[PDB]
């Protein structure tokens, strides 16, 4: 670990602490918490705290269920904000079932669990280099968000208003005083558009880095006077935030997808994890994708993979070899989006990644210009296959998979259809101004 | 494809 | 005993204290007070400070009825939010005929006079740890309440963050100082329902803080010009604030409803507290649940219970069994609500519980395989019989049962019958606004 | 009757 | 007689 009980509260006290967030994630990846004071401590990291369960399966709960929250002493911070009658900090924690037993339902866990799955098979490291985007709506004098974007800036643009190009700064100086390994800050094409690229590291330090970030991204972001929406396509008319997901097994502390003397130097055990990937694609979408919107972000052009190919020069490749070799080497899976679940995400991806690597799957043609200018029939015969379309053709493909189930495990599996196919279905039965607009006059 | 997405580029450049 | 007076008196010097509350429990839970200048206090603590008794019969009062004040020397708090003429302090004072006497009808003496049958029983200590839950409405510039929430929220959210908001905090953290014990918090089911738990005590230190609490939420919600509210079912169709209550009858410092030996670790009599009280449900729900509201709280769905049944894994049971053991094995009773009499609610939960153990009574088999997949005529084959749908319905089981009726006294249970049936009357004889969207266009 | 109160459960989610 | 005052005194602590 990095700090120990005696390590942690002594930063307490000479920090007077009185306000602590123990903080989870569901299955729906919004982050929850159950608030204590620091007075209860002691009670807290003694894995002696309790709460409803029930609450990680969001709104398709049934029958509250007391779990235990042990909390990562890792995953602690202060955060810089609060201070005000003390300071606010928080611990990540792991969902335990009352008898001392993990929580097969955990997000986290669920993960830990996966990863299980892979040093079982020999390897150690899973490591996660992210790509998360996120707009800035300008809010007005009731405090609420408008559809204003922050600014008019393009790719990778300058000074593009002081709200982003000091935002993406109070913010970059600022995930700086809470251990952020941030690589470089750029601005992304569509208005507002804006990415933080931080450096690569464990799954589970990973997708947890990560769900910090959204808390953060979008206070700091409050704070400045702007709405930050990870949603994918927040506007239609253009681009939208995607979270690209850079993967790269490491075993006996080596790149295992890095080969000297090979094809691409890509590995061997680099070319499965490579080929399973690509067959669960459009089953683990509804994961990776997990929302209506997600779907609307996968239409032709902006960018988005709209198929399913891999290459290292392409205009919408599924995955994506990068240059870099060396300890460098890694995957690129541009596919999912800010709004998947951290570590639902990572648990499915990792074991179409695995699958590819205990069974000897071969990889289909590395495509290279062909499909884009491609036509969708001729684009069938070969390796490529559409993605998708809405979160529902999304689903069917992820029940119809008999990994994706092994990958979630029952609980969250279960639960997580029972849930999306609700939200679905609210989607569906409601009438949109758009058929109004073209239906209420016409006909 | 790419002329429409290139489209869904050329729309942000051209404003 | 805790404070001596020696103790207090030190502290009024010490602490400068200019003012002194005499707080007192009536009938329908306003918790009253007279105040006398902290120049009184020497008569106060010798027990002889006087006031009119009919107070606490509440509005069905009739006739001056002159009563004594003795002040439960450890109850003694001083609030912080004031200053500015000296600080003020409050005494809960149990009550006592003017012939030294305790007032067979005062709620807390009650307890104390239940909880006597209690240590005539055998047993030590039957311990209350409170789940009351409550929403927040935006005050107006007339500084009044409206049907505006203060946020959007959800179960166990990040309700709204370190950055300006949390009234749980400024909540929390304030009864920190005051000598709480705060388990823990979250946001709750609903858009601004918040819900804190502390530790358990003895029924009589308990009752003595949710009538604090209460004090100190609705206090400190309007220094954030928010109203707060522990009404039951505030808004139509929104989840109903309830305030589940955790029991725990122990002897020789030992729970007694644990058994390792046994099935589900319940002691023999932790199953004649649970029969026993399924037996009175629905007939001291017109206590634990005393408001006309409580009842539009008590729809099938909300999460809210109706059905008279038990189980440690259904969806909105009567009573529930929480799954930690040891020293937390508990009876909680999720009918009851914030409206509730916490002195009567327990009197009438714990005596009607403290039947089962002394008539030795069976419970009846939990319901595990669900009652709202039954039918009402269905679940009524078995022990299964829903609650009242009215405070009317249910005055109508609170009278016909002989025990509640010896958990008020022909006192208490007289007056709170008198003045439910004017409350329910005033309410029946109404002609509100639903009946003018019904009956003036159609009819 | 579950489908009154999650169906207020999900009035509270999806608005 | 007590009970137009009473029902006054009623009224208010009712609303
Ligand atoms: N820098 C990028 O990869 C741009 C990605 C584009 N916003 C989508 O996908
Ligand atoms: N059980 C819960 O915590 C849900 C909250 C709701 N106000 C009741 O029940
Ligand atoms: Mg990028
Ligand atoms: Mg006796
Ligand atoms: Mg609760
Ligand atoms: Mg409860
Ligand atoms: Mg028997």
């Amino acid at each position: 670990a990095k700090y120990t009980r005696e390590d942690i509260e002594k930063l307490v006290k000479e920090e007077n602490v009185k306000y602590i967030r123990l903080q989870f994630t569901d299955i729906l990846g919004t982050i929850k918490n159950v608030e204590i004071p620091v007075s209860q401590l002691g009670k807290a990291l003694d894995n002696k705290v309790m709460f409803d369960g029930s609450s990680i399966e969001g709104f398709v709960r049934i029958e509250e269920s007391d779990m235990y929250l042990y909390p990562d002493l890792n995953t602690f911070v202060i955060f810089p904000w609060t201070a005000e009658k003390g300071k606010v900090a928080r611990f990540i924690c792991d969902i335990y079932n009352p008898d001392g037993t993990p929580f097969e339902g955990d997000p986290r866990n669920n993960l830990k669990r996966i990863l299980k799955e892979m040093e079982d098979l020999g390897f150690s490291d899973f490591n996660l280099g992210p790509e998360p985007e996120f707009f800035l709506f300008k809010l007005d004098e009731k405090g609420e968000p408008t559809l204003e974007l922050n600014d008019k800036g393009g790719y990778f643009d300058l000074a593009p208003t002081d709200l982003g190009e000091n935002c993406r700064r109070d913010i970059v100086l600022e995930l700086e005083e809470m251990g952020f390994e941030i690589e470089a800050s750029h601005h992304e094409v569509a208005p507002g558009q804006h990415e933080i690229d931080f450096k690569y590291a464990g799954a589970v330090r990973s997708c947890d880095d990560i769900q910090t970030f959204k808390l953060v991204v979008k206070t700091i972001a409050r704070k400045h006077g702007l709405h930050a929406t990870f949603m994918p396509k927040p506007l239609f008319g253009v681009n939208g935030s995607g979270m690209h997901c850079n993967l790269s097994l490491f075993k006996n502390g080596v790149n295992a997808f890095f080969d000297e003397n090979a094809d691409l130097q890509l590995s061997e055990t680099a070319k499965h994890f490579i080929a399973g990937i690509v067959k669960h694609a459009t089953s683990f979408t509804a994961v990776t994708n997990p929302t209506v919107n997600s779907y609307k972000r996968l239409v032709p052009g902006y960018e988005a993979p709209c198929y399913v190919a891999w290459s290292a020069q392409n205009r919408s490749p599924l995955i994506r070899i990068p240059a870099s070799r060396g300890i460098s080497t890694r995957v690129e899976v541009r596919s999912v989006d800010p709004a998947a679940n951290p570590y639902l995400a990572l648990s499915v991806l990792l074991a179409a990644g695995l699958d590819g690597i205990k069974n000897k799957l071969e990889a289909p043609a590395p495509i290279d210009r062909n499909i884009y200018v491609m036509s969708k029939e001729e684009r069938m015969e070969n390796g490529i296959v559409d993605l998708p379309a809405t979160l529902a053709e999304a689903l069917e493909e992820f029940k119809s998979n008999e990994v994706m189930v092994k990958a979630l495990g029952e609980h969250l599996f279960e639960h997580f259809i029972e849930a999306k196919e609700i939200e679905w279905d609210m989607f569906r039965t409601q009438v949109h101004p758009w058929e109004r607009e073209q239906y209420m006059s016409q006909y | 494809k790419m002329l429409e997405g290139q489209n869904a580029h050329f729309r942000y450049k051209n404003r």
